[PDB]
């Protein structure tokens, strides 16, 4: 493993919405819009643009972080992106 | 393949199709010019739009042969119209009287001064032709400027590799036939490269509001994907590795989340939860 | 309510020749060898699609070996309702 | 006892990605090119869902697709 | 089955009714109009404008949904049709 | 047979007999005009209005002949009627008194001043017919613009493959033949092709107010289906084989319901009971 | 109360070639090679109608191989019910 | 808030010919003898950058046999994130 | 686990160290000299970490790195 020191971006994304260009016209402040994603599931762990594994927001001590819960899981993957 | 700055070559392989139909047009005019003054009708092939370094093109060139130089405004640079021996002969010939039965070598003697005037004559109505073909798809005033004997004397370019355009014409008047060459540098088209490369485009007032109108009328709705980044935390192969469930990544406070599609900002929010749902109370979309 | 602040946006455009009607049983013998035909007339402009709506229609031609739609016209209402009829 | 429902499709030959700057810029006689290459085989989609993939010929005056490749949903993801 | 992910468009019917055009013009603010249907009657299951089942709908804790009744049953299919 | 884009055709198969009658018309026009000046009756038979690329007509044309232009405003383009050697040749044999026993080749000679001034004279009077068979169906202003020798120097259409309309018409003076062509592409008639498919109207008075009334009156009663769409929910192939009595599908918040007819929105409404019934109470039709 | 504010609204438009009056005794004994008459005189105008109601009178020609009726007088009370009778 | 009271500031620039896109799976059998194209067209502006970060486009010459970079444009908003993507 | 990802790389071809009053003063045509020498071979760098070494060269009109060294950090230090 020759490669093993190599940096690289993480992310995450809550949900996505059925949105077009005039709804998003219409937004001002205080707009409200809402996505796919339920209350307190897990969001979607990413990097650079492919799903590794999902995790949820945890409150420890103040300071915020991520707690995964699956893997990449293939047949999972192949199911997810068959959509 | 090795790669060379001598290669200095913004490459093209697009159509140029206005530039094919703007020289159509231009000899047209030349055409119509050409039957109006020698009284005879002949025909202009136009050769294929070459694209190829000014080293190679002033090597094609027969020397010798005549070379004019143009200031095109607004574009900064010179045109190089190069007139060939062959067409001048033709030219004077019809003009003076003769059949072209008796044709005569170029022996490297200057031009006569009669030559150059019938060389002016056809190269002010080459320059009608070139602007009024021009001002159908943009205004570019073309204008002579000084005339010369070499290809090595015309210094039209900075560097011998830099690349050129070249369209060249087979002008025929019955069985008499030449070739002329009107050359730009590239450098002189970098400006309006999408313009020559898209084909030009003959409405001019109806579009100009009715599709003002009809796109935002119907783009009014359509769908479009959209992901929110509420985190960034930056990792390593190592911790990727040994990434199993159970743990916990630190990541910074986020005061505003960014809203985008396919990687472009297009708006920012504050997360929250409404109504049982991950909701996004938006501030304002990135301008 | 803006006119223009969202200049830029990247959005997907598709174009359709043509679309048909029928049935699964249809399909599953659609394989190698089996061909269908579409109810768009031969020659008919192409309906220009942004993301899976519909947007102009327009005939097709190759540019430097690429295709290439040159459009003629939007969609208005009163043909728009025909195409979802 | 799903024997016969009318499903819809469509073909399709191009997937530009572009903001709406030109299409702004977009008149009539305006040419954009598209992605697919000339003869490349043309996708069957079924109601917004990639099944196959196939070029065009034209039978007794009408479109029509020859297809070649059917689904395997290896080359999906990467789509 | 090698069909087996198609998205597909489901539909519900209420009813239908002699409507002509006049009196179509004639509806206003607040008109009303009747159906066919009868009052608790299991409206009618569709997609694409092909009847599948009947199902009525129901409240559970606030949602709404369908519940079916019937299946496609060809016979009966064949008794609508025949109308 | 496979599909290319050089068949850029937006193929026709409808009869155009508002053409055919148009082209009639004009035929009878020239044929008053014919008499009028040769002191001779002729007869024009008017063949099959031809639909085939430009290279293709092109081809067909027998060069020599020839060829002039027309604008015909408001409608952006040219007109290219194209005059043969046979028919000019028998024009100036009957204006300058002759028999057609003697007819004589062509032999690729430019026609003569005097020839191109009977070309022109008879060109008015074709134009002037073409203007009075036109302005029956659409007012058309059409005028002469320049004459021209070879089809290749017509530039008529963008592409040789540009799909064009040809009118033939073979002109007979005793014995004598000929036959000459009247040539538009067919973007010249794209905004008016569903005029020129349907057959002209005579009536224009009396039909606006008396068909305006009486439609309404008698389409004051007739029944058309409707459906209105309580639910919309978004199912699989999965879920509709599983599909078994006893389950619920959740539908979201109906506000609004959409009444159409054959799929086309009609009104919108809210649902509801009235009298033992699913009744609608209707907001307002869509428009 | 409008006038077009229903620009568009797609309607279904029938023609008749005449009508009959028998029992289902003249019918029972129609089978192949059973040829029936129609009152409507040889020639007078095809009724159209739109979803089965009376709009006009008019002729029948062929265009491009299609059936394609011509139309010339709107119907009046007067020969509606007369019609009806 | 001043213009340029940080007269002197000493900074890295860089310059890009191309970028890439592909995994570890592809790059693992990158050996001696294993090439890669860019998507980068031969002859486009090199990407000037500085400290990593975007700044112009520009060719790139050779000055007494040394690389120079003779900048064309420098970036803005509209293509910065077209580059983004 | 992670046997599919792709990465973000680019290959670099200069590091002028040097202040911002010469990147003031630059304009159109304005040249540089960057410390690569012309044929030393170009570094490969993937998201902001050096991992091979190799000139370039073209193929099928497209650039191209043809590399020849490999990571080994005995010589990461003293760059």
């Amino acid at each position: 493993d020759l490669i093993m020191d190599i940096p690289v971006k993480l992310t995450v994304e809550l949900g996505r919405t059925r949105m077009t260009i005039k709804e998003l016209l219409r937004l001002t402040q205080g707009s409200v819009v809402a996505l796919d994603g339920l209350a307190g599931e897990p969001l979607d762990i990413l990097i650079n643009g492919y799903l590794i594994a999902q995790g949820e927001v945890v409150v420890v001590a103040d300071k915020y972080g991520v707690r995964i819960t699956d893997i990449i899981t293939p047949s999972e993957r192949m199911r997810r992106l068959s959509r | 393949r090795p790669y060379d700055p001598n290669t200095q070559r913004r490459v093209v392989r697009e159509r140029l199709q206005a530039l094919e139909i703007i020289n159509e047009r231009f000899a047209r005019q030349f055409r119509m010019g050409l039957f109006n003054l020698l009284r005879r009708s002949p025909d202009i092939t136009v050769g294929a739009i070459r694209i190829q370094p000014y080293h190679e093109f002033a090597r094609n060139l027969p020397v010798p042969t005549n070379l004019n130089l143009i200031h095109l405004k607004p574009l900064r640079g010179t045109g190089l119209v190069v007139f060939s021996p062959s067409l001048v002969f033709i030219a004077v010939d019809n003009l003076f009287g003769g059949d072209g039965r008796f044709p005569t070598k170029v022996e490297g003697r200057e031009f006569t001064h009669t030559e150059q005037r019938v060389i002016n004559r056809m190269l002010k109505l080459a320059l009608e032709g070139y602007s009024d073909a021009w001002k159908a798809i943009n205004p570019l005033e073309v204008e002579y400027v000084r005339s010369e004997m070499q290809v090595k004397f015309t210094n039209i370019t900075t560097s011998p590799n830099d690349i050129v355009v070249n369209t060249p014409f087979h002008v025929e008047i019955g069985n008499l036939t030449g070739e002329f060459n009107i050359c730009l540098p590239f450098s002189m088209i970098e400006p309006l490269r999408e313009l020559l490369v898209n084909p030009p485009l003959e409405n001019s007032r109806h579009e100009d509001q009715n599709w003002r109108d009809n796109l935002v009328r119907q783009v009014q709705h359509s769908e479009l994907e959209l992901v929110a980044n509420f985190a960034d935390i930056p990792l390593r192969l190592s911790q990727i590795l040994k990434l199993k469930p159970g743990d916990v990544l630190p990541i910074e406070k986020p005061d505003r989340i960014i809203a985008h599609v396919d990687g472009v900002p297009v708006l920012t929010s504050q997360y929250g939860t409404v109504n049982g749902q991950y909701a996004l109370r938006v501030e304002h979309l990135i301008n």
